This record gives structure tokens, C-alpha cells and sequence, in this order.
RNA sequence: AGUGGAGCCUGCGGCUUAAUUUGCACCCGGCCCGGACACGGACAGGAUUGACAGAUUGAUAGCUCUUUCUCGAUUCCGUGGGUGGUGGUGCAUGGCCGUUGUUGGCUGGUUAAUUCCGAUGAACG
């Protein structure tokens, strides 16, 4: 019953999914600190933004 | 003791009157477990320099007091002040250097953050405003433990910082006081790392200075290591 | 700073310290809201002893 | 089936406070002194795992620590595991366990089961 | 007068037990953390930090198990019979206590009450 530690899914090219080609494959989080670069986690019922943690459902 | 903080207590980042906020939730009651999370969120998701107040107003009192008072830190203070060190740049100029001009440190906060300091990897550049901080200040029983261990860290030093460490073992030309052997080891540290970066009137300068301090024990191996150095 | 310098070899990087030693809400009521038999000696009685003896050759 | 004269159906139709009178002393001070929140909680559990289960067979086993806990005719028929220390002992709970505690079904340890000299000279 | 006999309680042994701690110390489950140095690996194509929701769980929990959002160098993986440090421990060692007379000198609420809490010095031998 040893504790590992978590490890981090190192994903490949995380960022190679938001975008065309030019627009915006995600939607962008309304807040004021978030915003214009700031893309919102869509799960298979729910809307999350990582910096301010919205819950958009 | 454990399980879920409140999330009315993981705001306080986004928060702006932060200063009436900690003071209701009277900073000088916490316990060692909450006093860690709450360096996690402000040490996380913050900005430098409100985490950098925070370190100022809170920590340092909390952690130095803690151990005036058990002569030890604990394991959960150890795990705050880490975090802490997690953001370098509020940590040096919140934690580090108010104690160091703070005057009143004592062997045991200068070798525990110290040990903090050797534990993890820092950046050059903070690592050599801290050397540059530390060397424009009088010298005491405690700076000279963070100019041991971070000459041990071994980085790149610029030279302008090693002009400010030379320029005060040239401010230590005529003085009487029997500075310890720790003063020798910090000596080791620096001709053991950085000889291959002295120019000539450094050696002749500490070669005049170790006739004038000599030590019984660590300043044959001062001569040894001038004497045995590669110009740069 | 100093009056005895570097005079040779190659100075890397320029040693930013300018900032160093002259450094010195619908979501609030929201969460308000979500706030309310055997051993290793007995068993040594069980080998036997007359099972697979070498031929053996006599005077 | 019944119980000083009651009927398990009613028995789940009384109140909580004069179903107190039908119980011992024991329970009575007990029900007296309130329950904590752990009580209502493990009633919630099993509340839910009766939900969730298919008409035909029995609920789910939900397991705990508390051994003190009174059966309540509401708790009759679930499937419920304590701990006895060690091991998690599951039971059924019938109508006749009706004023015990958990604990007395689960123990706690185990039962104990525990060549003269003739002079030859 | 008893004890040694009987019932019950207790102490050592011994036996059962996961433990029946010992001349809460015990047991069954769940957290939390846990060097640098050297050398070789991964790391901006990205090291790593934080996280709502649901779940495992005896219960909850980014301290774990799902699904991605964000922090970006504040890094993390392996091997050492090499040290070791928030270690324990004695000696020399500098400062500092206590140790081996005499005469003076009220905003507030509260109670039976100059009641209660609450703000608020000197010489002589
Ligand atoms: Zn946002």
C-alpha cells in the first residue's frame, strides 16, 4: 500500500488543438482576468477555465 | 488537522482587501498544517509582490519565533517555507534578506534555510542579486552560512558580483576581531569553486590577506588553492 | 561597486539588478452563497535415507 | 414477525420520538441523547444503496467502522458490513435484530482453544 | 485469627490472539513527507505547480482514480558501500541570573458595595 506520487500525462503537442489552419477551436473565458488566450476545458458535460475556475455547464 | 479547506479560504488570491482579510483570521492563532496551505495557494496561483508581503508580514515572525521557541522547525513549517522558495524571486526579497538585515539572526534560521536553500535548484540571476544583497551588508555569524552554501551551489557568477564578495575582503583589511573558521571555509568555498576565475591582483590580494588573517588549520590549504589556480 | 574590474575573458551576460535593490467580484458572493503442522525441524523427519545410494564397490 | 405487538409495517409508519418508548432503557436514553452526524450519514448510504438496487435481489453491502450504531426498523433488510478490528463481518439485518447494537455481530476476538516421569531404575 | 478447600476479583507464569503493550507503550487499515555531490538519461517540440466536478474509501481528498485547463525552468528519473545533516552526544570555551538592611510614595459596561473586568516614583547607609 506504498503512496506513489502522481505523474503528469506528458501529452504531445498540448497546444496543437485549440486552432485551425485561425479561429478559435475552444471558447475564450468572459472573466477579467481571463481572456484572449485563456481557452476553456470542454468536457463531456461541463466548462472549466484554469486560472479563475468558472464552472460553465 | 485535515481534510478540505473551505472554498471561501481558496479565493483570497483573487481577493483585493487581502490585509483586513488575514488580520480577522488573526494571523498569530493558525496551526502548522494551515499556516502550509495557506504558502501553497499564496505561493501557487499569486502574483510576487502581494506573496512577497505576505511573506514579509507573516512567515518570517511566525517561522523565527517558532524556532526561539523549540529550537527546531517543524515538519510542516519546513513544507511552507519550501513552498515558498517555490516562487524565488518574492521569497529573496520577502524571506532571505529582511532576515538578513533583521540583524538578530540567530546559527540555527541561517543553517535551516540554508539547507532549504542546498535542497533545491535556484535561478542564476536571482541567486546572484541575493550574493550582490548579502555582500554590500556588514558581515555577521549567519550571512557568511549563505555565502557558503550558495558559493556550494556552484553556478555561473557574474563577475560584478564577484568585485562586490573581493570588494569585501577588501573591506576586511585591518581588523582585529577573530572571525571564526567558518570565515576560512567560506574562503575554501570560493578558491575551491571560483579560482579559475581570478585575475592576478586577486591572488596577490588574498595572498596578502591570509598574511594578514591566518588560521592554524584551513589556511595552508588557502595557499595550496591560490598557488594551484588556472588564470581565467 | 568597485574600482578593480574584469580587464579580460569574455563577459557572458549583462546582470540585470536594477530590480532587486530598488524593489523595496460575482464570484465572492457566489461562493458566499456555497458556503451555507510442520516447521523447518520436523520436517527435516520426513527425507528418508535409502532411496538413491551409489553403486558401491567393496574391498 | 412483530415486535412488543407491532408489526414491522407501521413500525417503519411510527414516529421517531414514540418509538422510543418501545425500545429498553438503554436505546431510550440513547434515542434521549440524540445522534451524531456519522448516524445520519451511514442512514443516508444505505437509504441510497436500497435505491439503486434492482427490485428482485438484495441491495449492496455498505461497510463501516461505527459500531455503535442502534438497528432501526428502517435498516431492516440492508446489506451492512462493521469492522471487528481486523475484517469486516457482513450481515443481514433482520427483524428480529430489531434493539441491538451493530457491534454485537461482528466480534471482536477469538474463541480460545487452548507424559509423566516413570522411574525406569 | 487464619491462608492452603469452594465461588468471585486480582498478580506473576503459561496457553489462545492481529494485539491480548510493558520493565497507550500493542494490533488492523488511510494520509503526509523522504538529502546534496558525482555521472548518465528526459526538459521550452516542454520539465513542473495549482484545480472545479464525479469516484474509491470506514468516510473526504488534485494527499490518490477519471477527463483536460493552466504555472512555466522555480526542473525530475537512475546508480553509488563516496560523504552526510532541521540529526543525538561530551570536553575547553565568552557573557547573564539567583545564590552564599532603613525610610518614604478613570470613557465603558458590572455589583449590595471605592465589587468585577476593562484603559491607565524615590532616596539613606
Ligand atoms: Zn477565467
Amino acid at each position: 500500500p506504498k503512496k506513489n506520487k502522481h505523474k503528469r500525462k506528458k501529452v504531445k503537442l498540448a497546444v496543437l488543438k485549440y486552432y485551425k489552419v485561425i479561429s478559435r477551436l475552444r471558447r475564450e473565458c468572459p472573466s477579467d482576468e481571463c481572456g484572449a488566450g485563456v481557452f476553456m476545458a470542454s468536457h463531456f458535460d461541463r466548462h472549466y477555465c484554469g486560472k479563475c475556475c468558472l464552472t460553465y455547464c | 488537522r485535515s481534510g478540505k479547506l473551505p472554498k471561501a479560504f481558496k479565493i483570497i488570491p483573487a481577493l483585493s482587501n487581502w490585509e483586513q482579510i488575514l488580520y480577522v483570521t488573526e494571523p498569530e492563532a493558525w496551526t502548522a498544517a494551515a499556516m502550509y496551505q495557506a504558502t501553497r495557494i499564496f505561493a501557487s496561483n499569486l502574483k510576487e509582490r502581494m506573496a512577497q508581503r505576505f511573506y514579509n508580514l507573516v512567515l518570517l515572525p511566525r517561522v523565527r519565533d517558532d524556532v526561539a521557541e523549540y529550537k527546531r522547525l517543524n515538519f510542516h513549517l519546513y513544507m511552507a517555507l519550501k513552498k515558498a522558495l517555490f516562487k524565488p524571486g518574492a521569497w529573496f526579497k520577502g524571506i532571505l534578506i529582511p532576515l538578513c538585515e533583521s540583524g538578530t539572526c540567530t546559527l540555527r534560521e541561517a543553517i535551516i534555510v540554508g539547507s532549504i536553500i542546498t535542497k533545491c535548484s535556484i535561478p542564476v540571476l536571482h541567486s546572484s542579486a541575493a550574493m550582490l544583497k548579502i555582500a554590500e551588508m556588514e558581515y555577521s555569524g549567519a550571512n557568511s552560512i549563505f555565502l557558503r552554501l550558495l558559493l556550494d551551489k556552484k553556478y555561473a557568477l557574474p563577475y560584478r558580483v564577484l568585485d562586490a564578495l573581493v570588494f569585501h575582503f577588501l573591506g576586511f583589511r585591518t581588523e582585529k576581531r577573530e572571525l571564526p573558521v567558518l570565515w576560512h571555509q567560506c574562503l575554501l568555498t570560493l578558491v575551491q569553486r571560483y579560482k579559475a576565475d581570478l585575475a592576478t591582483d586577486q591572488k596577490e590580494a588574498l595572498l596578502e590577506l591570509l598574511r594578514l588573517q591566518p588560521h592554524p588549520q584551513l589556511s595552508p590549504e588557502i595557499r595550496r588553492e591560490l598557488q594551484s589556480a588556472v588564470p581565467r | 561597486s568597485s574600482v578593480m574590474r574584469r580587464n579580460e575573458q569574455l563577459t557572458l551576460h549583462d546582470e540585470r539588478f536594477e530590480k532587486f535593490y530598488e524593489q523595496y467580484s460575482n464570484r465572492l458572493q457566489e461562493v458566499l452563497n456555497d458556503y451555507y503442522k510442520w516447521d523447518c525441524e520436523s520436517i527435516c523427519s520426513t527425507y528418508s535415507n535409502l532411496y538413491n545410494h551409489p553403486q558401491l564397490i567393496k574391498y | 414477525f412483530t415486535y412488543r405487538g407491532v408489526d414491522l409495517d407501521q413500525l417503519l409508519d411510527m414516529s421517531y420520538e414514540q418509538l422510543m418508548q418501545l425500545y429498553s432503557a438503554r436505546q431510550r436514553r440513547r434515542l434521549n441523547r440524540g445522534l451524531r452526524r456519522k448516524q445520519h450519514s451511514l442512514l443516508k448510504r444505505l437509504r441510497k444503496a436500497k435505491k439503486e438496487a434492482p427490485p428482485m435481489e438484495k441491495p449492496e453491502v455498505v461497510k463501516t467502522h461505527l459500531r455503535d450504531m442502534i438497528i432501526l426498523p428502517e435498516m431492516v433488510g440492508s446489506m451492512v458490513g462493521v469492522y471487528n478490528g481486523k475484517t469486516f463481518n457482513q450481515v443481514e439485518i433482520k427483524p428480529e435484530m430489531i434493539g441491538h447494537y451493530l457491534g454485537e455481530f461482528s466480534i471482536t476476538y477469538k474463541p480460545v482453544k487452548h507424559s509423566r516421569f516413570i522411574p525406569l531404575k
